[PDB]
RNA sequence: AAGCGAAACGCAGCAGACCAGGC
C-alpha cells in the first residue's frame, strides 16, 4: 500500500484486512484460472450504433 | 387562395415516399424511425366519437 | 455580425570447430 505523504489515515489492522480481502480475491481468481486473462487489462473495444 | 380539402387528399403514402427519397444514403434505421410514422398514419382508424 | 421553443493496464545469449565463398 502506499498513500500520499506516507500518511495512509488507517491503523495497520484496518490496512492489514484489506490487504487481506484483496489477497483472497487473487487466490480465488488464480484458483479458476482466469488471473491470466485479468493481468492483461487496457480494455476498450466499442462497435455498437443503431439498429 | 386556399386548397380545396387539404388534408382530406394528402395521401400518407405520399409523406412515406419523400420521407424515403429524403433520407436517401442514411442509415437505414434512421429510414426506419422516419418512415414508421407515415406506415401507422396510412393504417390510422378514426374513432367515430361521443354518438 | 449573429441569434429561437415568439478504474486499471517493448527480453535474453551458447560457444567452439570445420568448410565454401567475397574484394
Ligand atoms: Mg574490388
Amino acid at each position: 500500500e502506499m498513500a500520499t505523504k506516507a500518511d495512509y489515515t488507517l491503523d495497520e489492522e484496518s490496512r492489514a484486512r484489506i490487504k487481506t480481502r484483496l489477497f483472497t480475491i487473487r487466490q480465488e481468481m488464480a484458483s479458476r484460472g482466469l488471473w491470466d486473462s485479468f493481468r492483461q487489462s487496457e480494455r476498450g473495444e466499442e462497435t455498437i450504433e443503431e439498429r | 387562395g386556399d386548397n380545396t380539402k387539404w388534408n382530406e387528399n394528402q395521401n400518407p403514402r405520399m409523406f412515406l415516399a419523400m420521407i424515403t427519397y429524403i433520407t436517401r444514403n442514411q442509415p437505414e434505421w434512421f429510414r426506419n424511425v422516419l418512415s414508421i410514422a407515415p406506415i401507422m398514419f396510412s393504417n390510422k382508424m378514426a374513432r367515430l366519437g361521443k354518438g
